């Protein structure tokens, strides 16, 4: 590979460079490299390897769905070769986020729930774009990833957690935009948000500004679904 | 669009 | 190349498709494959490329400028290595267009304006980076591309067009960011919007809304140099 | 910074 070269601790170093130059590709690649390097991920490592790949696979959803309503409205086929090149593009980074992830990411409890989220996630950013035999293969997979995540935070973390709790955010909106249940994503949302104040004491000084955060975006999702 | 995290 | 099996009709669509999706990268390439169709480029289709490049370039000198101030305040290796690999990238980007410049596109005066305006522009690019011996060859082609561009402007063009308005704005930016010469800077700009209010009977309705903002720009410029 | 375009 070509970060094969580069110390673990200067891939660290760059990869935080990048973030502040805005330049998440490079950022992306750099934490790539430095997972290549075989070592357990810390918390502060692990989500500067998310929010690389999600600003990366972000502007391509961004990409994808401007040009796809663009080719419903129209429905020449350089629209659909268009879409086609920007979907191609994003299922790759997807692809080798699920690898790093089946190969050297997927503990502790907060770590485990950390990256079966994101197989859940980027299996859904697959199921956005998929059609036909090959995809419900993808919406099961999100599915089981997203469920043992939901099992784990559920026993181990309370349910303050941020990681818990943007989960649960997060398999919600699946439920709703993925699987067409409406029912079980308000459920969830709701339920969510509900054992979360009825266990309010369990904020901890480290990430309470966070638990905030994603309470009130699950209310604010429960607010455009109701 | 639903929020996600 | 890779865009050679399209057709230049299509190369157009998809650049425009590209500009939609803020596809910026895909965008130039589509342009630099109509370019070498080996056609003469359409005003509409000019400014395809050069607001393609542009949002190239833009963004990585945003991140050089970055890097560049963390490894000034810095002043370990890794900042100068990060540096120099997004200053190479940059580098790359402006030859691809000096190149597809010098072959292809250097016809009518506005046409002729237009591109050694983005010669002088890319050099000038070149030289925010550049530094040495190579480094002052730089600086001379920069001005020489923009006197030449002055010089048909003045003699063809009314002071009100946009062309020889925004040409000007940037060998004023060229003198004071570039030349150590805030004089000549701050006289070509105050010259340029003077003239053009002399003659603030040319504007034409196709371009009067353009003219307006660029001599709104010019005049931005001198309150930010006094 | 200085306004170009
Ligand atoms: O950027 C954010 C945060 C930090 O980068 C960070 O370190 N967090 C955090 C706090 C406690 C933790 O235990 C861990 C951990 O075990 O890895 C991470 C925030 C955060 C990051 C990712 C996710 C979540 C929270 C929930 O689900 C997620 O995927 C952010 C904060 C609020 C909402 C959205 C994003
Ligand atoms: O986007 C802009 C415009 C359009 O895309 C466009 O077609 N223009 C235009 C109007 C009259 C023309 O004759 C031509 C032409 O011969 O090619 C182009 C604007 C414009 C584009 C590029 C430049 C300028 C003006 C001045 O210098 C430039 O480089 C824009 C407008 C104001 C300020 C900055 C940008
Ligand atoms: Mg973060
Ligand atoms: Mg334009």
């Amino acid at each position: 590979g070509a970060m094969g070269s580069m110390e673990r601790a200067s891939l660290i170093q760059k990869a935080k460079l990048a973030e502040q130059a805005e330049r998440y590709e490079d950022m992306a690649a750099f934490m790539k490299g430095a997972v290549e390097k075989g070592e357990e991920l810390s918390c502060e490592e692990r989500n500067l390897l998310s929010v690389a790949y999600k600003n990366v696979v972000g502007g391509q959803r961004a990409a994808w769905r401007v040009l796809s309503s663009i080719e419903q409205k129209s429905n020449g086929p350089e629209v659909r070769e268009y879409r086609e090149k920007v979907e191609t593009e994003l299922q790759g980074v997807c692809d080798t986020v699920l690898g790093l992830l089946d190969s050297h990411l997927i503990g502790d409890a907060e770590s485990r729930v950390f990256y079966l989220k994101m197989k859940g996630d980027y299996y859904r950013y697959l199921a956005e774009v998929a059609t036909g035999d090959d995809k419900k293969r993808i919406i099961d997979s999100a599915r089981s990833a997203y469920q043992e995540a939901m099992d784990i935070s559920k026993k181990e973390m309370p349910p303050t957690n941020p990681i818990r709790l943007g989960l649960a955010l997060n398999f919600s909106v699946f439920h709703y935009e993925i699987a067409n249940s409406p029912e079980e994503a308000i459920s969830l949302a709701k339920t969510t948000f509900d054992e979360a104040m009825a266990d309010l004491h369990t904020l901890s000084e480290d990430s309470y500004k966070d638990s905030t955060l994603i309470m009130q975006l699950l209310r604010d999702n429960l607010t455009l679904w109701t | 669009f639903p929020a996600t995290v």
